[PDB]
């Protein structure tokens, strides 16, 4: 992908095979309900 | 990197986190809260005073 991607899986596999691909780099799974999302895209942007 | 400080009778408190090595392990990093922002602590850092 160029631009960043968005994700229809209404049957939740493309969820689970995401984090199963990217679990080896530490991938956190957020919403943009919490009002965590600020520190945890906060944190993303300078470390990764 | 490494570090050598001189005049040390001038010690400067911002480094008492460093000395006290009061990091926070978050995530694979390793964060030294240096004054108000984070910063990600190398293993090899070292500083001589």
């Amino acid at each position: 992908f160029n631009r960043y991607p968005l994700i229809i899986d209404p049957s939740g596999q493309a969820t689970e095979f995401i984090m199963n691909e990217y679990k080896d780099r530490k991938i956190t799974r957020t919403s943009f309900l919490d009002d965590a999302f600020r520190k945890n895209l906060e944190s993303a942007l300078r470390f990764g | 990197n490494p570090l050598l400080v001189q005049d040390v009778e001038s010690y400067d408190p911002v480094l008492n986190p460093v000395l006290n090595r009061e990091v926070r392990r978050t995530g694979g990093r390793v964060l030294i809260t240096l004054g108000d922002q984070d910063i990600d602590l190398s293993p090899s850092f070292v500083i001589f005073l």
